[PDB]
């Protein structure tokens, strides 16, 4: 009988901390590091944080930060679960 | 199987023999289950027309001076139902002095036990297990241990008056010892190579000497560096270590007057001006006073595991492990008879006192001889 | 083995050696090492120990005596045939047993042999550039290339097939980043795109197919 | 001052560069007084040359040296308990190895240092000699005679000091032993160093479970015999008196879980203090905090010993690390596993927070697999980022095929012999193979077996097995026939709990009776079939072919694998026709066994076992007789015969034919030995037995045989009563039985005295 | 074991060449490391069972 876990880690407090406009390596100071990232040119952030244990069906709270070429934050998404 | 892997090491046999003498074991009784296949000190004990011996199951008896029956025989276990019996492990030596005898154990014990019916007078506990010979001085059964403690009891009570606490190493080649008495003066053969000399009241130690060389990596010169045994001649005392040096050493300083190399883990006797002792490869010697110069050098019997020398009417005899005792005289050190006596063997000292020898077997079997 | 001058010694060394039957070249050879070691030849003694070694599959000790060559003598006139040598000592080494003729692919086994022989044959192939080795050498860097990325392929799959949805994007995102030029990343592109799926985030699966649509079937 | 030329006298096998670049001085420039001393000390510090002779003048610095031989093999023998390998580890390590220039002194240092491996592997009068042979070249030969003497063993371990227990008991735990008997595999009389330094944390954790906290070990010590055989254990102890628990109280950077922890941390007030029980809460709380999410979750635990009332204050104070996150996860070292096999094995999936335990976890499935020697895992650190982690685990593989055998002798299987192949990993893919063969007084059995214990990746597995089997029934104390077949099966397996296992699976036989005896319920069988033959000689035959459907459950929950004290073990094994074939039946047979304790050490257990089967025929074809039931004998109901309990045959007697109705309830009470000593009296099980058993028939009719005993009726109840013995000899495995029919019917056979030596076979 | 000789000796094998991945428009390949370059190389040496590996 299988246990996985699958991405980055959230606390449902953290989201509470990050602000529009905040510089780089912060994001990192307090989330921690991104996992998977977008290689394809565009300068975005992913975290996911995917648990399905139990035979009781998956969960998630994908979490999407795109970003500038300097390195201040642009634009925040928080889905609460996945649709 | 195991016997053909593992090789046997080295062994030599019996020599030829010429009797001039018949010796005739006499006293042909036994004590019990025997001292089994363990190394002690528990050898039987001459006292007032009386012999005692024990039996490292708990059973002591008590016999005759001439004849061989039993007067008193009690049991020093604790039985507790008729589906168990825990045994007592008495293995001490065996002595007596003021009409009570003074057993060892190894549950730290020391038994007291009375002449006429035997009970117990007290007991007490020491710091670990008493594996020495009891000695008395001025009262004070001074028990030697093997943790170091040089502990001393009184007499009609049991009673801790001091303690000494020696050193000790990794590997010990049975460190014990018993100490030996000089103007209130104890000198005691310690654990790693030092001969240490304290007063009898109070436990001051008054100075140590190292009489033992020591040329190894604490695992081939001190694979094993005890000594054994101290005795006490005028003025001076004589004392033997394994693998080292037999030295000399006053009494107030301990100044190392002259060696020997050497080795032995037995006793020895210095009567008259001579020395005789047994080295580990079992070389009989014989040595002068002072000079140390070898008076003869008979070995004929190396690798056969001898107990200790005695003075049996002018002539030393030694155990074995085959039953056989090999009697010699003094001046030449060639043979003088040969006796066949057990097929068990001999890991206790001989007991030879007021014109009368006795051994104890390694089957709880005690002979006498003529 | 029997003493002679050694001249003749290595004589019916050169003889043994030219027969095929490698198992009393050896001897030969350590017999020249042993009784003068320190011989007006001992490098044509040397080489000839390394190439004996890897024609009788006596790896290890191949290993060891070419690294001691690779000690003694850093600047030899013909440095490129040993680590051409060691080339190939690494390579050869990867299968070690049976398993090719039976039918089974061996491109799941540790991968470390590859790496170290792709590491030799870097330096060979851009370190003495125009010499007798170079062309079988480049070969043998392009199959290994491909050797080494149907491992990242073959680990991709089976966590495909486990369900670590962020691992396979973990994977697939180094192939592309390491070996962008092989056969086995324009097989393992569908492993992406079907693995941006099964997390909702649609804003790349167009990425992933367009990727994949610009390029040709294979 | 300058010399005009340097003479060197002596120098064949090194270089005349290396010995005039070796020394500071050259050939021909400014020298002073010091080259005497210096070719003194130059020379002599390279290890290569044996002796110097100088002279110095004004024309030339004239030197005499010859040179150190080299080695040209380094030989032993005698080496009994020690091997070549290793002993040229040891002489690597000591200094001198091939391709070195020896010195003629050093060779005392190492017999020496032979002296100290064999003090290390504890063979102690050992004595070894160097010879020395010279060859042309500088050479020497080295030879290594060996004289290793006598191993050491144990005499006693003695324990003083010791007031609430007794000495005869703690020894039952260790490691070491110092008496074995020759009807035990308890252990061997040879002593090791660490082994003590292991066995001491033993000791500490026995004292610090039953209520004792200031217990503290003084001293060790470790003596041996004067004829270095014997060596003579003792440690010291000093016993407190017994604690009891008040309070707890946790501190540390919590993360918000005070009500979290706080409901693992509490326990019911006045109990007796432990070890296990705080060592198990730290743990639970380690694995609490790896749960949410944290990576590496310190713990500490002291106590406070209040003795005025015999309470302790037991304080844990939590550390909670950053977390951590796995990149890569990588295997070095699988030189012919798949990559598909190692994986599987792994709770820690790449990409995920880091279980510190999940690792551990990994490593013990990895050991559990049972294809590998030695595994090894670690941890580094991507450089750059400060919270990504790498983890490689390294394996040592082994050669995985076997080959076993084994012997056995029983009281109703007579002698039986147990062989064949196993290959674990066929081509390094995760199959299993196998060629298995068993014979005994009757049954005959040769199975071919292939299966891959992963289908899927969720541990489904599949398997398929080709089977002949051979019955010769007159053996097996049964009415005469004699059964040949064989058959394939293709099953499936997968686990549902981690303690319940499911399976199901198809099946092809192919029967064939003959030499089969007339009588009265295997006839009306086959008038059922249709195939009639006549009564009158012992010539027959019958054929069928089957096609089969089984399923299976299992429940495996017990606290060990030999000789259990708690839990239990449910078996259930159903089997149906599927139309198509000849015969149309099926079978349900069912298993329980309870292992109940009462004490608290857990050594008084109750042990229960039911045994249940039926079975029947579908459409008016009865079920055949070669899948009957037997009870009694060593297994179910002991003191009867084998399988003979139940109806009995009619010739046209007292004789067994089964039935297909089985009911088997047996009680066991299990009982310390009251005789041995108790060094070793916990390898000796020791237990008394009360047995009820029934067989019987249910197409039987009792109006057309009324001259006979009915067998429709299971009111016949066999009862019987026993003692026996279980422990493990040399041989293998031993159970000795004796029981009493004291409730049993007419015909039936008693068998007072009944053992099984070897394997149950 | 002594199935070691297969790739012990020169038995050749060969695969497919390599191809550049191409790039649609509107984006970026991610950017290559360069520790498995292959660099271009000129000349004719012998391939497998043509070639010599006798030392000189």
């Amino acid at each position: 009988r299988p246990d996985i876990n699958q991405g980055n880690y959230l606390t449902a407090n953290d989201v509470s901390k990050i602000r529009v406009g905040m510089t780089q390596q912060q994001v990192a100071y307090a989330l921690g590091t991104p996992l998977m990232s977008d290689p394809f040119g565009t300068n975005t952030w992913f975290y996911v944080f995917r648990q399905q244990p139990g035979h009781e069906g998956v969960t998630q709270q994908t979490l999407t930060l795109t970003f500038n070429s300097s390195g201040v934050l642009t634009n925040i998404d928080n889905k609460p679960a996945l649709s | 199987l195991f016997n053909s892997e593992e090789d046997v090491v080295k062994m030599s046999p019996l020599p030829t023999v010429e009797n001039q003498f018949t010796p005739t074991t006499a006293w042909s009784t036994s004590v019990g289950s025997g001292i089994g296949n363990f190394y002690s000190n528990l050898h039987p004990a001459l006292a007032d027309n009386v012999v005692y011996a024990a039996d490292r199951a708990g059973l002591v008896k008590a016999l005759n001076a001439d004849d061989g029956k039993e007067i008193w025989s009690v049991s020093l276990a604790e039985k507790d139902g008729w589906f168990s019996k825990e045994p007592a492990l008495l293995s001490g030596g065996v002595t007596v002095s003021g009409g009570h005898v003074y057993i060892g154990s190894e549950k730290a014990q020391v038994y007291a036990l009375n002449t006429s019916d035997g009970t117990v007078a007290w007991q007490t506990k020491v710091a670990g297990e008493a594996l020495s010979r009891p000695v008395v001085s001025d009262g004070l059964v001074l028990i030697h241990t093997s943790n170091g403690q040089l502990q001393a009891l009184n007499e009609a009570d049991g009673a801790v008056k001091w303690t000494v606490n020696l050193d000790m190493p990794s590997l010990s080649l049975r460190g014990e010892s018993a100490p030996t008495t000089a103007f209130g003066a104890a000198v005691v053969g310690g654990d790693n190579g030092r001969v240490s000399a304290v007063l009898m009241e109070q436990g001051q130690m008054i100075w140590q000497q190292r009489i033992s060389q020591a040329t190894g990596s604490t695992e081939i010169d001190r694979l094993s560096d005890v000594d054994t045994t101290p005795v006490v001649v005028n003025g001076v005392v004589f004392a033997l270590a394994y693998n080292g040096n037999l030295t000399a050493l006053d009494l107030r300083s301990g100044q190392i007057m002259w060696k020997r190399e050497l080795g032995s883990v037995n006793d020895f006797i210095v009567d008259g001006n001579r020395i005789y002792l047994v080295d580990q490869n079992d070389r009989v010697m014989a040595l002068t006073i002072d000079g140390g110069v070898t008076l003869w050098t008979q070995s004929d019997l190396l690798h056969r595991l001898l107990t200790s020398p005695v003075l049996y009417n002018g002539n030393l005899v030694v155990g074995d492990s085959e039953g056989y005792l090999h009697w010699i005289n003094v001046e030449d050190g060639r043979f003088v008879a040969q006796q066949k006596v057990d097929s068990s063997g001999f890991q206790t000292e001989p007991v030879a006192a007021d014109g009368k020898l006795l051994i104890q077997a390694k089957d709880g079997t005690v002979y006498s001889i003529t | 083995v029997p003493d002679n001058p050694p001249n003749e010694i290595y004589a019916t060394a050169q003889q043994k050696l030219q027969d095929g039957n490698w198992r009393q070249a050896i001897t030969q050879l350590e017999a020249l090492d042993n009784r003068y070691p320190f011989g007006p030849y001992s490098q044509q003694v040397q080489l000839d120990l390394i190439y004996a070694y890897y024609k009788n599959a006596d790896l290890p000790l191949a290993q060891a005596a070419i690294d001691r060559f690779i000690r003694l003598n850093p600047t030899h006139p013909n440095i490129d045939y040993v680590m051409y040598m060691r080339g190939l000592t690494n390579m050869a080494l990867d299968d070690s047993a049976l398993q090719g003729f039976f039918g089974v692919d061996r491109s799941d086994r540790d991968p470390q042999h590859a790496r170290a022989a792709f590491s030799d044959f870097s330096k060979l192939v851009r370190g003495y550039p125009n010499s007798q080795y170079t062309t079988d050498a480049t070969k043998r860097l392009v199959f290994l290339k491909d050797r080494l990325a149907k491992y990242e392929y073959s680990v991709a799959e089976y966590y495909t097939e486990r369900g670590a949805w962020v691992a396979v994007v973990n994977r697939v995102e180094g192939m592309l980043r390491d070996y962008p030029d092989t056969q086995a990343t324009r097989d393992a592109l569908p492993l992406m795109e079907n693995a941006y799926r099964q997390m909702q985030m649609n804003a790349q699966a167009e990425k992933v197919a367009k990727i994949i649509a610009a390029n040709s079937s294979n | 001052f300058v010399v005009k030329d340097i003479h060197f006298e002596g120098l064949q096998r090194v270089a005349v560069g290396a010995a005039l670049l070796s020394m500071p001085v050259r050939t021909g420039d400014t020298v002073n007084d010091e080259d005497i001393s210096n070719t003194i000390r130059a020379l002599f510090a390279t290890g290569n040359f044996e002796d110097v002779r100088v002279l110095r003048d004004g024309d030339t610095l004239l030197v005499q040296v010859k040179e150190r031989p080299t080695i040209a093999s380094i030989t032993f023998s005698g080496n009994k308990s020690v091997k070549d390998d290793m002993l040229k580890q040891n002489l690597e390590a000591s200094g001198v190895r091939v391709g070195e220039s020896l010195d003629r002194t050093t060779i005392a240092d190492i017999e020496k240092g032979l002296e100290d491996f064999y003090y290390s592997v504890g063979k102690y009068s050992a004595s070894v000699k160097a010879v020395v042979t010279p060859l042309p070249r500088n050479r020497v030969d080295l030879k290594l005679v060996f004289q290793e003497g006598v191993s050491a063993e144990i005499q006693q371990i003695n324990i003083v000091g010791n007031h609430a227990f007794t000495t005869d008991e703690l020894i039952s735990h260790f490691q070491l032993r110092d008496e074995v008997p020759w009807w035990n595999v308890v252990g061997d009389r040879k002593y090791q160093k660490q082994k003590l330094a292991g066995d001491l944390e033993t000791l500490r954790s026995y004292y610090l479970d039953r209520g004792y906290a200031r217990f503290n070990i003084d001293s060790t010590q470790v003596s041996l015999t004067p004829d270095k055989k014997g060596i003579y254990v003792t440690v010291n102890i000093t016993e407190g008196d017994q604690y009891k628990l008040s309070g707890v109280e946790v501190s540390g950077n919590l993360a918000g879980h005070s009500a979290e922890i706080e409901q693992l941390t509490k326990i019911e007030p006045g109990e007796l203090y432990n070890g296990t029980k705080v060592t198990k809460m730290e743990d639970d709380i380690k694995k609490l905090l790896g749960r949410y999410g944290y990576a590496y979750p310190r713990v500490q635990s002291m106590p406070e010993i209040n003795d005025a009332d015999k309470t302790v204050k037991l304080r844990v104070n939590v550390d909670a690390g950053n977390r951590f996150y796995v990149r890569k996860i990588r295997f070095e070292g699988n030189d012919t596993s798949k990559d598909a096999v190692l994986r599987r094995e792994m709770r820690q999936m790449e990409g995920a927070w880091l279980g510190s335990d999940l690792v551990d976890q990994g490593k013990e499935r990895l050991n559990r697999l049972g294809f590998f020697e030695t595994v090894d895992t670690d941890t580094q650190r991507v450089p750059g980022s400060p919270d990504q982690v790498d983890v490689v685990y390294k394996v040592k593989e082994r050669n995985t095929g076997s080959f076993n055998f084994g012997i056995g002798y029983g009281t109703c299987s007579g002698v039986s012999f147990q062989a064949g192949v196993q290959q674990d990993n066929w081509l390094g893919t995760g199959y299993a193979v196998g060629i298995n063969g068993t014979k005994n007084d009757y049954q005959t059995y040769a199975e071919l077996s292939v299966t891959n214990p992963y289908f899927t990746v969720d541990g489904v597995s599949l398997g398929g097995r080709l089977f002949y089997n051979d019955f010769q029934a007159d053996d097996a104390d049964l009415s005469d026939y004699t059964n040949k077949s064989y058959g394939t099966d293709v099953t499936l397996g997968f686990p549902i709990n981690e303690y319940n296992s499911l399976r199901a699976g198809l099946g092809y036989v192919h029967n064939s009776l003959s030499n089969m005896q007339p009588q009265v319920a295997m006839w009306r069988y086959l008038y059922s079939m249709g195939e009639h033959p006549s009564t009158s000689d012992q010539d027959n035959s019958f054929k069928t072919d089957d096609f089969t459907f089984n399923y299976g459950w299992t429940y495996n929950k017990l606290d060990r694998g030999y000789f259990p004290t708690d839990g239990s073990r449910v078996n259930l094994t159903g089997k149906v026709t599927i139309p198509g074939s000849d015969n149309e039946y099926y079978k349900v047979t069912l298993d329980t066994a309870t292992y109940v304790p009462i004490d608290d050490d857990h050594k008084w257990v109750v042990l229960g076992r039911t045994r249940w089967g039926y079975g029947d025929g579908l459409g008016g074809k009865e079920m055949p007789f070669y899948e009957n039931f037997y009870a009694g004998g060593s297994s179910t109901v002991r003191g009867f015969q084998c399988n003979t309990i139940g109806p009995k045959a009619v010739y046209f007697s007292d004789d067994a034919v089964g039935g297909n109705a089985m009911a088997v309830a047996s009680l066991e009470f299990i009982t310390p030995t009251p005789f041995i000593s108790d060094k070793y009296a916990n390898s000796v099980r020791t237990s008394f037995f009360w047995d009820m058993g029934t067989v019987w028939d249910t197409n039987w009719d009792s109006s057309q045989y009324s001259g006979y005993p009915d067998y429709s009726d299971p009111s016949n109840i066999r009862m019987s009563a026993g003692i026996a013995l279980q422990w493990m000899s040399p041989l293998g495995p031993l159970v000795f039985s004796y029981a009493q029919p004291f409730k049993k019917y007419d015909g039936d056979k008693a068998e007072q005295f009944q053992f099984n030596i070897g394997k149950t076979w | 074991r002594y199935k070691r000789q297969v790739s012990g000796d020169e038995a050749y094998l060969e695969a497919a060449p390599l191809a550049e991945l191409h790039a649609p428009a509107g984006m970026i390949l991610p950017v290559t490391s360069g520790d498995y370059a292959i660099p271009v190389t000129n000349g004719s040496g012998a391939v497998g069972k043509a070639l010599d590996i006798r030392p000189p």
